[PDB]
């Protein structure tokens, strides 16, 4: 999902959002972030928050 | 600063151009004194292809 999703927000998504005769865009899923995911315990761990 | 930085020289670019959302480098020409510049653009994009 993310991966098509990616292709398509960074490489089609743009010019299509441009494209002659076209309005809103909508994404059916999402580009790629950084997605960054914390343990509580490993944060616990070494006395660290967010 | 010679505490804390490494320093070294590399190149970069003066100048980053976009085309419609994307990374692009622009090519000015002509074509041959007595051409039509349908001929060199049928050229250029038969270049291009390659």
């Amino acid at each position: 999902q993310e991966d098509i999703s990616d292709y398509v927000a960074a490489n089609m998504k743009d010019a299509i959002s441009r494209t002659s005769g076209v309005g809103d865009v909508q994404l059916f899923g999402s580009q790629y972030a950084m997605r960054i995911w914390m343990n509580p315990n490993e944060l616990n761990k070494f006395q660290l928050t967010p | 600063f010679s505490a804390f930085s490494s320093s070294r020289w590399e190149y970069g670019s003066p100048r980053l151009e976009r085309y419609n959302g994307l990374p692009s480098m622009e090519i000015l020409g002509q074509a041959a004194p007595g051409k039509s510049t349908g001929e060199a653009m049928e050229l250029m994009e038969q270049l291009a292809s390659k």
